[PDB]
C-alpha cells in the first residue's frame, strides 16, 4: 500500500498539556500561543471619601463624595 | 567566636528560614531579604573591626549598596505583580507549571 | 473525512507500458542500462574473475609450504633415528621450573 | 526584469564582496607568513639551520 | 525597549559573568552574580505579559536566596581563615552553603523547581541566556573550590539532577520545558567529574553551550515554542529538520556526533578514579534524555505530521531571521569526534 | 477531574435540601412535585427568595423569565440539569 | 591538573616555549578535516537560506573555508603544546623520583610460572 | 546516616540479629521520614491530621521494609553459616520487596520490588566485600 | 506466553512502565513558590542533620 | 542597509518620516457598496497609496512575479463554490475564509509597512479589523461549524493585537435591497445567489458590532450611498478631522520600531494563521501537503530565494 504517516489522532497525543495524562493534570490546559494571558477582571479600588460637611475647605455645608486614586 | 556571633548568625539563621516560609505577601518575604542583608552586614562589620582589618572596613558599606540594588529591584517586580492580581500574594503566581 | 487528504494512489505495473520492462525503471534507455551494469559488474566481472582470482590465491594461509616443510622433517628425523615429533615444543633446559 | 518587487538580493552586494575577498586573502597570507615564521625559530632554537 | 538600551542590559549581564571569572576577591565574586541578575531581569519582562512576570519574580527569589547564602559562605570562610581570595574555602560549613548556592544559581536538583517554569514564562531568546551564558559564573567558581567540596554533597546533587532531569523531561510537550528539563540532567555530567577532572567539567560545558544554541536557534528561526507547532517544519523548512535531528541525536550522546563526546571523557575520568558504577549508572540513566529526544526526532523528521491550509501562505516568504552562527554551530555540534584530542587546548 | 460529577440524584438531594431550610415551607408537607403556589401555601415573593436560594446553593444566575417558571421542586431540578447539560 | 604548573606563562594562548615545538604542517590531516568542517558549513548556510548549494556564493564558501582553517591552526599548536608539556612534567618527575619508578627485575618466560587452564 | 551504617556493618553478618534489625529498621524509618517531608511540602495536605496519616503511612512502610530485610537476612546467615554470602541479602531484599507489595495491595509490585530490591540487596554485600566505592575519593 | 507476554511484561513493559509513573511524580507540581522553597528548607536540614554534608 | 536595530540607532526613526497626511484609511460596507469606487478616489486625491481589496490571490501579487498561482497552491478555496454551495462536506466554506484573514492579516502588515517605512499614507478595503462581519454572516446561516468560529477568534486574538487601528474607518451605509438589486444588475452568475438574509447578517455585524468598537478608536465617517458619490466631498470630511483619540496618539520612536520589525517579517506576521489546531475544514494529510510542496518549489522562480533563480534570468548567483 502507501506508506504510513501520523493522522490526526496520532498528533493530538502531543498537543496536550502533559504526555502522561493523570487525575491531578485533568484541568491543565495547553498555555496561549503567544504566552499572553488574557488581563483579569477590572477590579480597581477606588478609595471613597468624605470631603466635607465639616471640613475647613468644604465652605461648611458641601459633602464632597470624592473617589480617590491614591 | 564571643557569645555576640551566637545571636546574629542566629538571626541570619532565623531570616533565612522566614524567606523560605512563604504566608501570603510578596512583601512580606522581601523583608526577610533585607533582614538577612543586615545580618550579613553585622557580623562582617563585626569581624573585620575586631581584627583591625583596615581596608575591609569598605566591604560592609559595598554590601549595603548592592542589596539596596536588589532591594529596589524586588519592589519593581512587586509594582507588576500588584498590578496584574491586585495583590502580592504568592499563590497568583503560579500560571507556569513545573 | 477529518482532514483534506490525496486518495492512496494505485500501483504502477512497468509490463503495462514497456513490455520489455527489466523491472528497474520507467524510462526504457536507462532501464536498460540499469540492467547491463548489473549483469557485466556482478556476473562478469565479480563473479567470474572473482571466482578465478580465489581459485589461484598464491598458497593461501601458506597450507601448501607446511606440507612441503613437514616432508622434509619426516625424511630428515627418520634418516637420523630422532623421533618424528616429541612431546615437547620447548628444549626443558631453558625452563627453570619452581623449586 | 522577472521580479515584481526588487529582491534584497537581486544584485551583489559588492561592499561585502570586496570584503569577504579581501579577508580570505589576508588571513591566508597572514597564515602562510605565521607558518613559515614558526618553523624558522623552531629550527633555530633546536640548531639544525 | 530602546535598542542602545537593550545593549547596554545585554554587556551588563556580560560584564558581572566576566567579573566572577577575573576576580580573586569573594567580595568582587558576590559583586558580579548580582550584575548579573540585576541586568538579566529585565531580558526577561520585555514583553511584559503575566507569565513574564511571574517568571521573572521566580527567578529573582530564587537567585537573592542563593546570594545571600554566598556572602555567608564568605563571611565564614573570613572569620576562620582572614582573608578574602577566591579558593578553596577554610571551613566545611563554608563549603556547603558556597555549594548549595552555586546549586540553586545552577538549577541543580532538588534545587530545579524554577528551571523548568521561568524558561516557559520567558520568549526564547531569553530563555538561551538562561540556559547557556548564566551557567558560566556558577561553574567559574565551582572550577575554583572544588578541593574543598564535599564529594558526598557533589555526586549526590549531580546524580538526582541527572534522574530529575530525565524523568521530567519525559511528560513534557513544551519545548522550552523540555530544553529546560534537558539542562538540569546535563549540570550532573559536569558537576560529576568535577571532584576528578575539572577540565572536563569545561569540555561538556562547551559541548552542552553550542548544543543548547544550537536548538534555540533552530526554534527561534521558526517561531516553534511547542511539539505540534514544530511538526509543521517540515512543510516549510525540510532543511531545519534534519538540522534538528542531527543536533538532537548529538544532544543524546551517540557516536559518532559530537555529543559523545563529554560523556565519552567524563566516564575515563571516573574509571581511572575506580569510579565504576557511577559512571554506569550516569551512562543508563541518561537514556531517558535520549528517549525524549527520540520523541522530537519522530514528530520533526522522521515522520510528517498533518499540516493545516494557511501553512501554503508561508512557502512565498524567505527566512528574515538573522540566525546567527548556525551552519558554523550545528557543524560544531554534530562533527567534531575526530578531533576529540583538542580537549587539551582547555588545560 | 476527580471530583463526583453531577447527577439528577444528587440535584434532585440538593434541591429538596435548599427547600428544607426554607422557614415557610412544613418539612414534612415537601414533595419534589408539590406545588410552591397551591400545595405549600407560598406567595410570589417566596418563590423569588427560593430561586435565590438555588442561586447560591448551584452557584449560576438564574434570569427572571425563567425563574418564573419553576413553580415545583422538580422543575427546578429540570431546568438546573437541562442548563448543567447533565443527562444522566 | 595542569592549572597551576610551575610554567609562570598565566592566561596567555601559546606560551613563548611553545615556539621551540615544531608548528603542524599545513597539508597536516587534522587542519584539513578542520578545513573540510569549514566547506560543510558553508553549504548548510546555503541550504537554510535556500541557495544553489554548491554554487552560490562562492566568496561567503571561502571565507568559511579560510576562517575555520585559520583559527584550527591556531587550536592545534597549542593542542600540541599542551600534550608536550604533559609528557616533559611527566618525565621530570620520573627522574626527580627514581625510587618511585625502579627497573623492574627482567624475567623470561622460560622462568616464570603462569597457570594453565585447560579449554576442554 | 554515616552512624547507623557503621554500626550496621560492624555486626558480624549471622549474629546479634537483633541488633541488626534495629539498625536497618532506623535506616527504614529515616528514609520513610524524608519522603513524608517531600511529599507534604510539595503536595499540601487537606488537614493536620491527614498529614500526619500520610507520615506515618510512608515512615511505616519503609521501617517495615527494613525491618524484614535484616532479620530475614540476618537469620539467614545464622542458619547457613555462611556469613559472607551474597546469597542472604538477595533473600531479604526479596523479603522487602513483599512487604511492599503487602503495604501497596498489589501483587504486581510485589514481584517487582522483590526483584530489584533483590539484586541491589546482593550487589550491595557484592560491594562491601570486594571494596566497591560508590563515592569513591580521587585518586588521579 | 514467553515471546509476546512474559519477555515483554518483565524487560521492556515494566521498565518503562516505571519510568513513566517518576515522571509523572517528578513533573505534577502545583507551580506555587510557597511549596518549593519549603522543600528547599527540608534539603539543608536534611543535608546537616542526616548526612553531615557540613563537616 | 536592512532595517533593524542598526537603522534606528543611526537616524531612520517612524516619527521623523510621519506628518500630518500619514493616515491609514479604511472603507467598509456591505457587498456591493461602492467601496472600490470611493477607496481609489479618496487615494488619488490625498495623495495615498491604494491597496485594492485582498483577495484570494493577494499573497501570489507581492511575490515572484506577482501573477495569480493556480488554485491548488491556495488550498482550492473558491469565492464561486461558497455562494453555490455554501454548506459543502469539503469545508470550503471555513477554509476560504481561513484564507481571506491570513491574506487581510498579510495585506494590513504590508499597509504598516508603507506607511512607516516612507510616511505615505494608505487606503484599504475591509482590513482585518472588519473581516469578522463575513464570518458571524456564515456562522448564522449554517454555512460553518461553531468549532469553526471558534478557531477563527482564536487566530485572531493572536493576531489582531498586535497592530494598530486605522486613523479613519469610512463606512457606506446601503440597506440590503438596494444591494441585492445592484447585485443583480452587476450580474455575476454567482453573486447572484446571495440571498437576502446573509446580507443581512453582515449589515448586522457592522452596524450593532463593528461600528461601535472602531468608534471609541478610531475616526468613523459614514456616508449613504446617494452621499458616497462625490468622493470630493469624502476627502473634504477627511482633511478637517481632529484626531483626538485612538493608540496612535501613545506611539513613539520605540513603539514604532517594534512594529516596523513585526510587519516587515512576513513569516513572523503569518505565525499563529497555521496554529496546530486540527479541524478538518483547514487540517491538510501529510501526503497531500507533500506533493503539492514539491509543485510549488518547481514554479519558475521560486525553487530558490528571490534573485537566485537562473531559470528567470538572475545572474551573479556565485558572488551574490
Ligand atoms: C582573527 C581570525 C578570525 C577568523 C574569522 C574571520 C571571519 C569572521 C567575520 C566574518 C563575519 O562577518 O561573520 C561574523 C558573523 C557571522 O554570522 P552569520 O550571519 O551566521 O554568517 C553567515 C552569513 O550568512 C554571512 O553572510 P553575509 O552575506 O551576511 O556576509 C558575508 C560574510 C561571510 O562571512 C563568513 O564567511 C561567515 C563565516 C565566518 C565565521 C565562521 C565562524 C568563525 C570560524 C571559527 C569557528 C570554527 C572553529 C574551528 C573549527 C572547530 C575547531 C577546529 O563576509 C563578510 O561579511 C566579510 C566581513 C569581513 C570583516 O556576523 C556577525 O553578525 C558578527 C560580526
Ligand atoms: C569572555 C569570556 C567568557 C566566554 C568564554 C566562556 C568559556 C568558559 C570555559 C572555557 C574557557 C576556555 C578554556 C581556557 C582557555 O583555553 O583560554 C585561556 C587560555 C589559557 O589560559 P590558562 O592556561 O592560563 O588557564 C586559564 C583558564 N583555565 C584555568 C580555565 C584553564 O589563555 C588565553 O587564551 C587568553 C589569551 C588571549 C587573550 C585575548
Ligand atoms: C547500575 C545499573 C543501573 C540499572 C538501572 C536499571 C533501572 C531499571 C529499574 C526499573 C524497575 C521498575 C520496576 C517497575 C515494576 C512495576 C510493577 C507493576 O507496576 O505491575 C506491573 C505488572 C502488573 O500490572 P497489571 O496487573 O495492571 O497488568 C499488566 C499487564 N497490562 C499492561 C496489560 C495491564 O506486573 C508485572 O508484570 C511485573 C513483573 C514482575 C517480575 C519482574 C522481574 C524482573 C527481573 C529482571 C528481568 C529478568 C531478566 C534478567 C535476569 C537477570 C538474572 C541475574
Ligand atoms: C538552633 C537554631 C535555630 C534556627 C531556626 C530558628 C527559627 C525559629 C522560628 C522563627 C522563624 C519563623 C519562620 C517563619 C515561619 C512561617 O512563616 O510560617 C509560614 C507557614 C505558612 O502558614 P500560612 O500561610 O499562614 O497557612 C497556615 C498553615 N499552617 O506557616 C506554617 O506552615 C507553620 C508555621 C510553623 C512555624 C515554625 C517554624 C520553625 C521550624 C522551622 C525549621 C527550624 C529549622
Ligand atoms: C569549539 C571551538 C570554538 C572556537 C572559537 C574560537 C576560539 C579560538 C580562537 C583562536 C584564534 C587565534 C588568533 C590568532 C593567534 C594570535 O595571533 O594571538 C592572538 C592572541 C594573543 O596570543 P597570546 O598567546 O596571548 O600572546 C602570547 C605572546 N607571547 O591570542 C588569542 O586571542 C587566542 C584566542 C582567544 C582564546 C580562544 C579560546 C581558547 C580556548 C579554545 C576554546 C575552544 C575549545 C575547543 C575544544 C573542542 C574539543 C574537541
Ligand atoms: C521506627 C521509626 C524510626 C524513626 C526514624 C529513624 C530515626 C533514627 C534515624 C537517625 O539516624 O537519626 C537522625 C536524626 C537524629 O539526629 P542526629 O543528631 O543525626 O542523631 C544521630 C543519628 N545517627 O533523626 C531524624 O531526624 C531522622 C528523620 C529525618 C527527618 C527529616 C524530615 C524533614 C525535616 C524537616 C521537617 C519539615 C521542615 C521543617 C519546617 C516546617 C515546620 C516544622
Ligand atoms: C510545616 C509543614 C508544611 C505544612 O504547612 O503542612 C501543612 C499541613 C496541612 O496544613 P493546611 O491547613 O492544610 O494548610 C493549607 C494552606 N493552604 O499540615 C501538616 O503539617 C501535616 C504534616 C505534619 C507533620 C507530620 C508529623 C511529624
Ligand atoms: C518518628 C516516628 C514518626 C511517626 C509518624 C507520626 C505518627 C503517625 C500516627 C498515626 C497516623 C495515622 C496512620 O494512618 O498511620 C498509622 C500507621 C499505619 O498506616 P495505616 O493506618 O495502616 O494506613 C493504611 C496503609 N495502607 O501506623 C504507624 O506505624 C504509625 C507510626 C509510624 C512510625 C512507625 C515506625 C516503626
Ligand atoms: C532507601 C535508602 C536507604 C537504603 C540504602 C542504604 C543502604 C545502602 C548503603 C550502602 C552501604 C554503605 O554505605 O557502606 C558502603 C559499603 C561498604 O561499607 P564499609 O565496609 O564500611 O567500607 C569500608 C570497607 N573497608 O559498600 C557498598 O555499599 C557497596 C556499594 C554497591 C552499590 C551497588 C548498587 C548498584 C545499583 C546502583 C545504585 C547506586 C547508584 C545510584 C545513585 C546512588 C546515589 C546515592
Ligand atoms: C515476624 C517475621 C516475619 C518474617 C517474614 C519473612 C518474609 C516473608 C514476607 C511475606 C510478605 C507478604 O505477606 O507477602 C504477601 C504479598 C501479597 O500481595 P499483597 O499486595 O498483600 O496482595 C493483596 C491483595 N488484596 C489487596 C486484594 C488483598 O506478596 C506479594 O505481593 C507477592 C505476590 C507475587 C509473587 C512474587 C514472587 C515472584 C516474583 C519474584 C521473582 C524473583
Ligand atoms: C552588537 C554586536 C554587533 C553585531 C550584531 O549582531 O549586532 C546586532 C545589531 C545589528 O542588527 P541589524 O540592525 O539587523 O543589522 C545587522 C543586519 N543587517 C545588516 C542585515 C541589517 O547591531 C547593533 O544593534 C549594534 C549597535 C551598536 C551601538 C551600540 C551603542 C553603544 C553601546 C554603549 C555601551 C556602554
Ligand atoms: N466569503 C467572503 N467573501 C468575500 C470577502 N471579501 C469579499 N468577499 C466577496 C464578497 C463579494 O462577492 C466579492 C466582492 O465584494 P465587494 O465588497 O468588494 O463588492 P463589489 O466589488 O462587487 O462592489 P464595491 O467595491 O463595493 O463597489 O468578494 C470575505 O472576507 N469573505
Ligand atoms: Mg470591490
Amino acid at each position: 500500500a502507501r506508506q504510513w504517516q501520523p493522522d490526526v489522532e496520532w498528533a493530538e497525543q502531543y498537543g496536550g498539556a502533559v504526555m502522561y495524562p493523570t487525575k491531578e493534570t485533568a484541568h491543565w490546559k495547553p498555555p496561549p500561543w503567544n504566552d499572553v494571558d488574557p488581563p483579569k477582571d477590572t477590579l480597581v479600588s477606588n478609595l471613597t471619601l468624605n470631603f466635607g460637611p465639616q471640613h475647613p475647605a468644604a465652605h461648611g455645608v458641601l459633602r464632597l463624595v470624592m473617589e480617590l486614586s491614591g | 567566636m564571643s557569645m555576640v556571633y551566637m545571636n546574629i548568625m542566629m538571626a541570619f539563621t532565623v531570616s533565612l528560614v522566614g524567606l523560605l516560609m512563604y504566608r501570603s505577601h510578596l512583601m512580606s518575604s522581601l523583608l526577610c531579604l533585607e533582614g538577612m542583608m543586615l545580618s550579613l552586614f553585622v557580623m562582617a562589620a563585626l569581624t573585620i573591626l575586631n581584627s583591625h582589618f583596615t581596608l575591609a572596613s569598605m566591604m560592609p558599606i559595598i554590601l549595603l549598596v548592592f542589596a539596596a540594588c536588589e532591594a529596589a529591584l524586588g519592589l519593581s517586580l512587586l509594582v507588576m505583580v500588584s498590578n496584574t492580581y491586585g495583590t502580592d500574594y504568592v499563590q497568583n503566581l503560579n500560571l507556569l507549571q513545573c | 473525512l477529518r482532514w483534506q487528504e490525496d486518495p492512496e494512489p494505485e500501483d504502477e505495473n512497468l509490463y503495462e507500458k514497456n513490455p520489455d520492462s527489466h523491472g528497474y525503471d520507467k524510462d526504457p534507455a536507462v532501464d536498460i542500462w540499469n540492467m547491463r551494469v548489473v549483469f557485466f559488474f556482478g556476473f562478469s566481472i565479480v563473479l567470474v574473475l572473482g571466482s578465478t582470482f580465489v581459485a589461484y590465491l598464491p598458497d593461501y594461509r601458506m597450507q601448501e609450504w607446511a606440507r612441503r616443510e613437514a616432508e622434509r622433517l619426516v625424511k630428515y628425523r627418520e634418516a637420523h633415528g630422532l623421533p618424528i615429533m616429541e612431546s615437547n615444543c620447548f628444549d626443558p633446559s631453558k625452563i627453570q621450573l619452581p623449586e | 526584469k522577472f521580479y515584481i518587487q526588487e529582491p534584497p538580493h537581486g544584485s551583489p552586494n559588492w561592499l561585502k564582496v570586496g570584503l569577504t575577498l579581501g579577508t580570505s586573502v589576508f588571513l591566508w597570507i597572514y597564515l602562510i607568513k605565521q607558518h613559515n615564521e614558526d618553523v624558522l625559530e623552531y629550527k633555530r632554537r633546536n640548531g639544525l639551520e | 525597549m530602546n535598542p542602545i538600551i537593550f545593549i547596554i542590559i545585554l554587556l551588563t549581564i556580560m560584564l558581572g559573568t566576566i567579573i566572577v571569572m577575573i576576580s580573586s576577591h569573594w567580595l568582587l565574586v558576590w559583586i558580579g552574580f548580582e550584575m548579573n541578575m540585576l541586568a538579566i531581569i529585565p531580558i526577561m519582562m520585555k514583553n511584559h505579559n503575566p507569565r513574564a512576570t511571574e517568571a521573572s519574580t521566580k527567578y529573582f527569589l530564587t537567585q537573592s536566596t542563593a546570594s545571600m547564602l554566598l556572602m555567608m559562605a564568605v563571611i565564614i570562610n573570613l572569620m576562620f581563615s582572614g582573608q578574602w581570595t577566591v579558593m578553596k574555602l577554610f571551613n566545611p560549613m563554608a563549603s556547603m552553603l558556597m555549594t548549595m548556592a552555586l546549586a540553586m544559581k545552577l538549577g541543580m536538583a532538588p534545587f530545579h523547581f524554577w528551571v523548568p517554569e521561568v524558561t516557559q514564562g520567558i520568549p526564547l531568546s531569553s530563555g538561551l541566556i538562561l540556559l547557556t551564558w548564566q551557567k558560566l559564573a556558577p561553574m567559574s567558581v565551582l572550577y575554583q573550590i572544588f578541593p574543598s567540596i564535599n564529594l558526598n554533597l557533589i555526586l549526590t546533587l549531580s546524580v538526582l539532577s541527572i534522574l530529575i532531569g530525565g524523568w521530567g523531561g519525559l511528560n513534557q510537550t513544551q519545548l522550552r520545558k523540555i530544553m529546560a528539563y534537558s539542562s538540569i540532567a546535563h549540570m550532573g555530567w559536569m558537576t560529576a567529574v568535577l571532584p576528578y577532572n575539572p577540565t572536563m567539567t569545561l569540555l561538556n560545558l562547551i559541548i552542552y553551550i553550542i548544543m543548547t544554541s544550537t536548538m534555540f536557534t533552530m526554534f527561534m528561526a521558526n517561531s516553534t515554542t511547542t511539539t505540534l507547532s514544530l511538526s509543521h517544519t517540515w512543510n516549510k523548512t525540510p532543511i531545519m529538520t534534519v538540522l534538528i535531528l542531527a543536533t538532537l541525536l548529538s544532544m543524546g550522546g551517540l557516536p559518532p556526533l559530537s555529543g559523545f563526546m563529554p560523556k565519552w571523557m567524563i566516564i575515563q575520568e571516573m574509571t581511572k578514579n575506580n569510579s565504576i558504577i557511577l559512571p554506569t549508572f550516569m551512562a543508563i540513566t541518561a537514556l531517558l534524555n535520549l528517549y525524549f529526544y527520540m520523541r522530537l526526532t519522530y514528530s520533526t523528521t522522521l515522520t510528517m505530521f498533518p499540516s493545516t491550509n494557511n501553512m501554503k501562505m508561508k512557502w512565498q516568504f524567505p527566512l528574515m531571521k538573522k540566525m546567527t552562527f548556525l551552519p558554523t554551530m550545528v557543524v560544531l555540534s554534530t562533527m567534531m569526534l575526530p578531533l576529540t584530542p583538542m580537549l587539551s587546548v582547555l588545560e | 477531574s476527580d471530583a463526583p460529577p453531577l447527577t439528577l440524584e444528587g440535584i434532585k438531594d440538593r434541591v429538596l435540601y435548599v427547600l428544607k431550610l426554607y422557614d415557610k415551607i412544613d418539612p414534612e408537607k415537601l414533595s419534589v412535585n408539590s406545588h410552591f403556589m397551591k400545595d405549600l401555601g407560598l406567595d410570589s415573593l417566596d418563590q423569588v427568595e427560593i430561586i435565590m436560594a438555588m442561586e447560591d446553593e448551584f452557584g449560576f444566575e438564574i434570569p427572571d423569565i425563567d425563574a418564573e417558571k419553576l413553580m415545583c421542586p422538580q422543575e427546578i431540578v429540570d431546568y438546573i440539569a437541562d442548563k448543567k447539560d447533565v443527562y444522566e | 591538573m595542569m592549572t597551576g604548573r610551575q610554567g609562570r606563562a598565566t592566561f596567555q594562548f601559546l606560551p613563548d616555549e611553545a615556539r621551540s615545538l615544531p608548528p603542524p604542517k599545513l597539508t597536516d590531516p587534522r587542519l584539513a578535516f578542520v578545513g573540510f568542517l569549514g566547506y560543510c558549513s558553508g553549504l548548510i548556510d546555503n541550504a537554510i537560506r535556500r541557495r544553489p548549494v554548491l554554487l552560490a556564493g562562492l566568496h561567503r564558501q571561502l571565507l568559511y573555508i579560510t576562517s575555520f582553517v585559520f583559527v584550527g591552526y591556531y587550536l592545534l599548536k597549542r593542542q600540541d603544546y599542551m600534550y608536550a608539556v604533559r609528557d616533559h612534567d611527566m618525565f621530570s618527575y620520573i627522574k626527580s623520583h627514581p625510587e618511585d619508578f625502579p627497573e623492574k627485575d627482567k624475567k623470561t618466560y622460560g622462568e616464570v610460572f603462569e597457570e594453565f587452564h585447560p579449554v576442554r | 546516616a554515616k552512624t547507623v551504617l557503621r554500626q550496621y556493618w560492624d555486626i558480624p553478618e549471622g549474629t546479634e540479629c537483633h541488633r541488626k534489625t534495629y539498625a536497618t529498621t532506623s535506616i527504614g524509618g529515616a528514609a520513610g521520614l524524608v519522603v513524608s517531608a517531600y511529599s507534604v511540602a510539595l503536595k499540601t495536605p487537606t488537614s493536620f491530621l491527614e498529614g500526619v496519616a500520610r507520615t506515618g503511612r510512608y515512615t511505616f512502610t519503609a521501617a517495615a521494609i527494613g525491618a524484614i530485610f535484616g532479620l530475614t537476612s540476618c537469620i539467614s546467615a545464622q542458619v547457613r553459616e555462611k556469613p559472607d554470602d551474597p546469597l542472604n541479602y538477595l533473600i531479604g531484599g526479596c523479603a522487602g520487596g513483599l512487604i511492599l507489595g503487602a503495604r501497596t495491595r498489589s501483587y504486581g509490585i510485589g514481584a517487582a520490588a522483590c526483584a530489584y530490591m533483590g539484586l541491589t540487596a546482593a550487589l550491595v554485600k557484592m560491594g562491601q566485600l570486594e571494596g566497591w566505592q560508590v563515592f569513591a575519593e580521587p585518586k588521579v | 506466553l514467553l515471546d509476546l507476554i512474559w519477555l515483554e511484561a518483565i524487560l521492556p513493559k515494566t521498565i518503562s512502565l516505571a519510568q513513566m509513573k517518576a515522571s509523572t511524580l517528578v513533573t505534577n507540581q502545583k507551580g506555587l513558590i510557597k511549596l518549593y522553597f519549603l522543600s528547599f528548607l527540608i534539603t539543608i536540614l536534611i543535608s546537616m542533620i542526616l548526612f553531615n554534608f557540613h563537616e | 542597509l536592512q532595517y533593524g536595530p542598526l537603522a534606528y540607532i543611526l537616524g531612520e526613526k517612524a516619527t521623523k518620516k510621519m506628518t500630518e497626511k500619514s493616515k491609514l484609511i479604511t472603507v467598509d460596507g456591505n457587498i456591493c457598496s461602492g467601496k472600490s469606487k470611493l477607496a481609489k478616489e479618496i487615494a488619488e486625491k490625498l495623495g495615498l497609496k491604494h491597496f485594492p481589496e485582498a483577495g484570494i490571490h493577494y499573497v501570489d501579487s507581492t511575490t515572484g512575479d506577482g501573477k495569480p498561482l493556480p488554485v491548488q497552491f491556495s488550498g482550492n478555496c473558491s469565492l464561486e463554490k461558497f455562494y453555490d454551495d455554501p454548506k459543502s462536506n469539503d469545508g470550503n466554506s471555513y477554509r476560504l475564509q481561513a484564507w481571506l484573514y491570513a491574506s487581510r492579516l498579510l495585506q494590513y502588515a504590508d499597509a504598516l509597512e508603507h506607511l512607516l517605512s516612507t510616511g505615505q499614507g494608505v487606503v484599504l478595503e475591509r482590513s482585518i479589523y472588519s473581516d469578522f462581519v463575513f464570518l458571524e454572516a456564515m456562522y448564522r446561516q449554517g454555512f460553518i461549524r461553531k468549532q469553526c468560529v471558534d478557531h477563527y477568534n482564536q487566530v485572531k486574538k493572536v493576531t489582531i493585537c498586535e497592530y494598530l487601528p486605522p486613523h479613519v474607518v469610512v463606512y457606506v451605509d446601503v440597506p440590503v435591497p438596494e444591494v441585492q438589486s445592484r447585485i443583480q444588475k452587476k450580474g455575476n452568475p454567482h453573486e447572484m445567489k446571495i440571498t437576502s438574509a446573509y446580507l443581512q447578517d453582515i449589515e448586522n455585524a457592522y452596524k450593532g458590532t463593528f461600528l461601535p468598537e472602531m468608534s471609541e478608536k478610531c475616526e468613523v465617517l459614514q456616508y449613504s450611498a446617494w452621499e458616497a458619490q462625490d468622493a470630493e466631498k469624502v476627502v473634504e470630511d477627511i482633511e478637517y478631522l481632529k484626531y483626538d483619540k485612538g493608540p496612535w496618539l501613545d506611539q513613539n520612536d520605540r513603539k514604532l520600531h517594534k512594529l516596523r520589525m513585526l510587519v516587515q517579517d512576513k513569516l513572523e506576521v503569518l505565525n499563529y494563521t497555521s496554529i496546530p489546531v486540527f479541524l478538518p475544514e483547514v487540517t491538510v494529510g501529510a501526503h497531500q501537503s507533500d506533493q503539492v510542496f514539491q509543485e510549488f518549489t518547481e514554479l519558475p522562480g521560486r525553487k530558490y530565494r528571490a534573485g537566485y533563480n537562473e531559470d528567470v534570468g538572475d545572474k551573479w548567483i556565485w558572488l551574490k
